[PDB]
């Protein structure tokens, strides 16, 4: 009854956290829905040497995820349920996001570039391989003189890409670090309700019970503008977050759209070097 | 609201034996320390009690008529019987079945339920009969015991306007029941061995007869003579 | 935590014999070396006269007799037995409540007595360890096991040793309040705790 | 009534929030044990004298109070210090029981500011007295035929006795001005005299035995509380309880943890309780809120059809109060689940969307597209013979509104006071 | 003062992802019409033409 008559601070709040639930979805869908169509890996490995079976999805585990996805998932590691809030599951499941980058590895890797603008067109790895080296200005037949030594190269460099990413380096710190901070301020924000705000107790209860009704609202005001305020702080750290979350995903889409649809010209945006592949 | 009902037959002979029912509403008798009793009073003589029956299996009887009372209990569908034989003309009166909430010598009957009335075909307590007093100023009221001292038990007062059963006005000698008016008081002279009702200025009405109650082991429930009180 | 700890690396007196009087400076622990049968209880109280009441803890060979009751102590109070050597008089007794006895490379005794809100709280455990004269190493989280409403002052305490006719040595330190971080293994047992003023490092911590 | 508007879009509109309330709000508490020794004070078949009354200390023990509320024996009970139907619920430290046998007219002055032979020479009670009195008539066993002469008590004494005191000593009392010395002479009488107690005398005569209780308050923490009751358990339903004067509400289920012997209850999270141990039987028991959610709607569009679905995020289904569909958001009413996959037309979250069948509400899970696999060889290349043109448009936002907003004129108005 | 400025601090939130959007535009605007753009899916889908 005493809320009720500070106007709809309340419903500004809800729309707010809304509208950062809302986009979390069009985020993920912006990244990671880019392919039309479900490509699937012909059932031979004649790729000219080349193995790419160590991030091809595998059928012996339930979900059908790849070894180094599942060495990613296995390494980033931990809200809770209680009274006042609550978490939503996202629209896409896990499965659908392995699922998805399981197509696009299969398109980038039978078809090249093409299926990125229309109809996937079949070609040997190997003449792919042969126009990206034309593209970043050597002639396809050192290509076609040293494939073997350049596969092995290839084969070599994943392995010690999966030997760094078991070395249990801090390189997951980026998700780490945002998960944190989400956590530690949901848990500061739990936790700022067991604050006194100059009232006689923290308990509402004891307040209603222990004064006399019509003198006890002195003591309820103060306590129901300082939970206020501190939800408010909350809400507004939340909107603050969301840009970077947003930007950080409009940076990825863009990466994903030009380093793995096509050969990138520009220096250093997809890696050090002439970027390939 | 708590409500009691109490019905049964009107003519009786001298030959013949009748049977009361009272039947409550609004409580349960299976509360702890709840008690059901019944109370007659005579048209112009006053009221004496006569049975009770508590939550658990105990009866209380009025010492000079326990071999004519015998009271039952039934709280399959909330009623109590009170039977009484050997019926002499002298019993015509009005029978009130009262509620009573406790061990006996404190708690007063706070609920009185309808007057019935039934007639005939074919340790003292001492109160002043009357007092006349004036409009505005101050009227006291003395009740007095006879044996013993008044300080040994507590003394409660009724008011009784005609058409209506007695309510309470004074319990535990100090305390008011919620809905009383300011000027009803009590005191105590443990001297002269009386206790007296006070009501502090006549600005109202009070057409009603006023009696004096007290509890004890030996004698139980014991009543006044009742005092009328008339405004001049 | 914010409460009554006994300091990290902090000095503790060592006695031999002798029972001299000690103020409690609102905390005390106490520790009994191992192969000590001499310790029997202890005497609290404000000043061990007739003017003020004083407890009384004494352990027999079968029970424990507590008592808050007035005294009037000797100087050198003491216990084929020679026994209840302590006082001359005891009248106007309150808490006369006998409870069941704590006990029956032997064990160290430690204990911890406080008084908060008119309470007395002891809390105890006994262990097995070596090392005779000199406090070990671990560490050991001690648990309550009685509460005594007595409501009355304590200021000064003494130790009551038995006497046959003989040098036990016993440890006392003194509490003081300051903050502790204390670790839960998967059950409810305290494992490890910090002192959060003992080194930068701990601060860090 | 929410979007403020007759016609609603195909979507989802979250309208408003439910909760579940308890029913039974039960209490415990632990056993009544340790009573207080009333039986030895009342039913002792010895009783002291009028000048040596005995003292019993009694602490440490709930009096139950309604042994002496029922007893038909008493002829007199009377509190002078508090209200006498509230023995039964105050806590006090400590309490007093002084029994002795009086004659039955003495019995009228055991009582504050009242003087008397007993009151002024026996027994004094102080006017700020705050307990009970107690009396009742013991005839058939301090009287005997031949005539009881054992108790008794001081009628002689210098001076007036202070509150709670008692004096033992009975020297004789020197009524002259010459010192008797403990000789039998005139004015030199024996301060103390035996009562007549025989079965025929009148009831003011008969012997009476009293017991006199008093009620003490001091800076000691309260040890003489009275009796509590305690009710039934309720679980796997949202009930409020009170534990030991823990209260909350909750769902009371079991646990499987192990608490310490001395533990009582749980915080392990952010201070929250969400175990408890029963006080009568010793066991754990876990505490959870039972429900609390939002509720949502789900239409087509009132343009096609005025079905629609209802949703409860969060919720096991059991406690709602057509279709059921248990969906890991929480289960819907009103759509029907199939085996069909479809492209996701209306989200509902977890890769379930909703659509209309064009004449019913339908639930299923996303499909992510065709599924092709390309033919791939070492020798084979697709090379396009024909080509097409394509226009698109793509929409971005610059800029917005310019406002301005003044101060004076939006939070005061043009006073000069609030300005 | 406190609604005010809760509505000034949403009106500085909402500046920033307009700034953004008319960046994005003005980038846009100055490449794919001003030139031909080789990265792709920057100026729509396909091989853009203009
Ligand atoms: C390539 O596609 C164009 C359309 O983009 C074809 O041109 C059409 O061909 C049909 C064949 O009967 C005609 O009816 C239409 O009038 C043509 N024009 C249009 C605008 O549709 C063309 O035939 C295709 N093939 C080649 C080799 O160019
Ligand atoms: C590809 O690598 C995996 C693991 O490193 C190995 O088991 C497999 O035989 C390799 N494939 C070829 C064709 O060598
Ligand atoms: C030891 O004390 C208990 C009570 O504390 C007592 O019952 C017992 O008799 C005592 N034993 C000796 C030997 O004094
Ligand atoms: C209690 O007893 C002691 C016995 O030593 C005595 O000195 C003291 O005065 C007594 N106090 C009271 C209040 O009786
Ligand atoms: C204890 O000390 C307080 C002052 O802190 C004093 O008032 C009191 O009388 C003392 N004694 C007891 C038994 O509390
Ligand atoms: C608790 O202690 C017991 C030993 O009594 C041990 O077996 C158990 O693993 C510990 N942890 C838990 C969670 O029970
Ligand atoms: C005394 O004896 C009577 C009769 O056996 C019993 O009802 C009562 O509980 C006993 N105790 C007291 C305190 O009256
Ligand atoms: C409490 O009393 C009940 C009934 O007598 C018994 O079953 C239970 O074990 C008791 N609990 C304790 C802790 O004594
Ligand atoms: C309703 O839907 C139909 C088809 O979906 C559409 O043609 C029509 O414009 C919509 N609006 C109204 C007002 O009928
Ligand atoms: C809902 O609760 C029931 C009963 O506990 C349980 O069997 C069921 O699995 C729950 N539903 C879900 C989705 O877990
Ligand atoms: C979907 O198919 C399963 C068989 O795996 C069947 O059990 C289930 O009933 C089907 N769904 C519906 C809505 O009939
Ligand atoms: C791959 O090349 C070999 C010859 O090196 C040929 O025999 C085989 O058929 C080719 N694979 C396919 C799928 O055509």
């Amino acid at each position: 009854n005493l809320l009720l008559q500070y106007g709809s601070f309340c419903t500004q709040l809800n729309r707010a956290l809304t509208g950062i639930a809302v986009e979390q979805d069009k985020n993920t869908q912006e990244v990671f829905a880019q392919v039309k169509q479900i490509y699937k890996t012909p059932p031979i490995k004649d790729f000219g040497g080349f193995n790419f079976s160590q991030i091809l999805p595998d059928p012996s585990k339930p979900s059908k995820r790849s070894f180094i996805e599942d060495l990613l998932f296995n390494k980033v590691t931990l809200a809770q349920k209680f009274n006042g809030l609550t978490v939503l599951p996202p629209l896409l499941t896990d499965e659908m996001i392995a699922q998805y980058t399981s197509a696009l590895l299969a398109g980038t890797i039978t078809s090249g570039w093409t299926f990125g603008a229309g109809a996937a067109l079949q070609i040997p790895f190997a003449m792919q391989m042969a126009y990206r080296f034309n593209g970043i200005g050597v002639t396809q037949n050192v290509l076609y003189e040293n494939q073997k030594l350049i596969a092995n190269q290839f084969n070599s460099a994943i392995g010690k890409i999966q030997d760094s990413l078991s070395s249990t380096a801090s390189a997951l710190g980026k998700l780490q670090d945002v998960v944190n901070q989400n956590a530690q301020a949901l848990n500061t924000l739990v936790k700022q309700l067991s604050s006194n705000f100059g009232a006689i107790s923290s308990v509402l209860n004891d307040i209603l019970s222990r004064l006399d009704p019509p003198e006890a609202e002195v003591q309820i005001d103060r306590l129901i503008t300082g939970r206020l305020q501190s939800l408010q702080t909350y809400v507004t750290q939340q909107l603050i977050r969301a840009a970077e979350i947003r930007a950080s995903a409009n940076l990825a889409a863009t990466k994903m759209s030009e380093c793995v649809l096509g050969q990138s010209k520009r220096v250093d945006f997809c890696g050090k070097g002439y970027h390939l592949m | 609201q708590v409500t009691l009902k109490e019905s049964g037959p009107t003519r009786v002979k001298p030959t013949q034996t009748l049977t009361l029912t009272c039947t409550f509403s609004g409580f349960s008798l299976s509360t702890t320390g709840v008690g059901v009793g019944w109370i007659r009073q005579p048209p112009g003589k006053a009221l004496e009690w006569l049975a009770l029956i508590y939550w658990n299996d105990d009866k209380r009887y009025s010492p000079s008529l326990k071999s004519r009372l015998t009271i039952t209990k039934d709280t399959s569908k909330n009623q109590v019987v009170l039977t009484m034989t050997n019926m002499d003309p002298v019993d015509t009166a009005t029978y009130y079945c009262a509620r009573i909430s406790g061990s006996g010598y404190f708690y007063p009957f706070d609920i009185w339920g309808q007057g019935t009335t039934v007639t005939v075909s074919s340790f003292m307590l001492t109160q002043p009969h009357s007092v006349s007093e004036s409009p505005g100023k101050t009227v006291t009221i003395s009740c007095t015991r006879s044996s013993g001292s008044i300080a040994s038990n507590y003394v409660q007062w009724y008011q009784q306007r005609p058409g209506s059963s007695p309510t309470t006005v004074i319990y535990e000698d100090n305390q008011r029941p919620s809905g009383v008016p300011d000027r009803f008081s009590g005191s105590i002279d443990s001297s002269s061995n009386s206790a007296s009702l006070t009501i502090s200025g006549l600005k109202a009405e009070d057409e009603a007869d006023y009696y004096c109650q007290s509890y004890d082991s030996s004698s139980l429930w014991v009543f006044g003579g009742g005092t009328k009180l008339t405004v001049l | 935590t914010q409460d009554l700890f006994l300091p990290f690396f902090s000095n503790v007196t060592w006695f031999h014999f002798d029972n001299p009087v000690l103020p409690f400076n609102d905390g005390v622990y106490f520790a009994s070396t191992e192969k000590s049968n001499i310790i029997r209880g202890w005497i609290f109280g404000t000043t061990l006269d007739s003017k003020t009441q004083s407890l009384l803890i004494v352990n027999n060979a079968t029970n424990v007799v507590i008592k808050v009751c007035e005294f009037q102590f000797c100087n050198d109070p003491f216990l084929m037995e020679s026994e209840f050597r302590v006082y001359s008089s005891a009248n106007n007794c309150t808490f006369e409540y006998v409870s069941q006895p704590f006990l029956m490379f032997k064990n160290l005794r430690e204990f911890v007595f406080k008084n908060i809100d008119g309470y007395f709280k002891i809390y105890s455990k006994h262990t097995p360890i070596n090392l005779v004269r000199d406090l070990p190493q671990g560490f050991s989280a001690l648990e309550p096991l009685v509460d005594l409403p007595i409501g009355i002052n304590i200021t000064r305490f003494q130790t009551l040793l038995a006497l046959h006719r003989g040098a036990a040595a016993y440890y006392v330190g003194y509490l003081q309040p300051r903050t502790f971080l204390l670790k839960y293994n998967e059950n409810g047992t305290i494992t490890d705790a910090v002192d959060c003023a003992l080194d930068p490092l701990s601060e860090t911590k | 009534c929410t979007l403020k508007s007759f016609t609603v879009e195909k979507g989802i509109y979250q309208t408003s929030n439910f909760r579940v309330q308890p029913t039974e709000s039960i209490v415990r508490f632990p056993n009544i044990t340790n009573l207080c020794p009333f039986g030895e004070v009342f039913n002792a078949t010895r009783f002291a004298s009028v000048y040596a009354w005995n003292r019993k200390r009694i602490s440490n023990c709930v009096a139950d109070y309604s042994v002496l509320y029922n007893s038909a024996s008493f002829s007199t009970f009377k509190c002078y210090g508090v209200s006498p139907t509230k023995l039964n619920d105050l806590c006090f430290t400590n309490v007093y029981a002084d029994s002795f046998v009086i004659r039955g007219d003495e019995v009228r002055q055991i009582a504050p500011g009242q003087t008397g032979k007993i009151a002024d020479y026996n027994y004094k009670l102080p006017d700020d007295f705050t307990g009970c009195v107690i009396a009742w008539n013991s005839n058939n066993l301090d009287s005997k035929v031949g005539g009881n002469y054992n108790y008794l008590y001081r009628l002689f004494r210098k001076s007036n006795l202070k509150p709670f005191e008692r004096d033992i000593s009975t020297e004789i009392y020197q009524a002259g001005s010459t010192p008797c010395n403990g000789v039998e002479g005139f004015n030199c009488y024996f301060p103390l005299q035996s009562y007549g107690f025989q079965p025929t005398n009148g009831v003011g005569y008969q012997p009476y035995r009293v017991v006199v209780l008093s009620f003490e308050l001091l800076h000691a923490p309260a040890t003489v509380c009275g009796p509590k009751k305690s009710t039934n358990l309720v679980k796997n339903k949202c009930v409020n309880f009170n534990f030991n004067g823990l209260t909350g509400t909750g769902v009371l289920t079991e646990s499987n943890k192990k608490f310490l012997p001395f533990q009582q209850f749980g915080r392990d999270i952010a201070d929250t309780t969400d175990a408890v141990r029963d006080p009568q039987t010793l066991e754990i028991l876990d505490i959870t809120p039972c429900s609390f959610g939002g509720v949502s709607v789900i239409t087509p569009g009132t343009n096609t059809s005025n079905q629609v679905a209802v949703l409860y995020q969060g919720v096991n289904c059991t406690e709602v109060p057509s279709n059921v569909f248990q969906t890991r958001a929480g289960c819907l009413i009103g759509a029907e689940h199939v085996n069909n996959s479809y492209e996701c037309d209306i989200p509902i979250g977890a890769g379930i969307c909703a659509s209309y069948q064009t004449q019913s509400i339908i639930a299923y899970t996303m499909s992510l597209g065709a599924e092709n696999s390309v033919a791939y060889s070492n020798n084979s290349i697709a090379i396009p013979t024909n080509f097409t043109i394509s226009v698109t448009t793509e929409i971005l936002p610059v800029s917005m509104t310019k406002t301005s907003v003044d101060c004076t004129m939006y939070i005061c108005g043009d006073s000069t006071e609030c300005s």
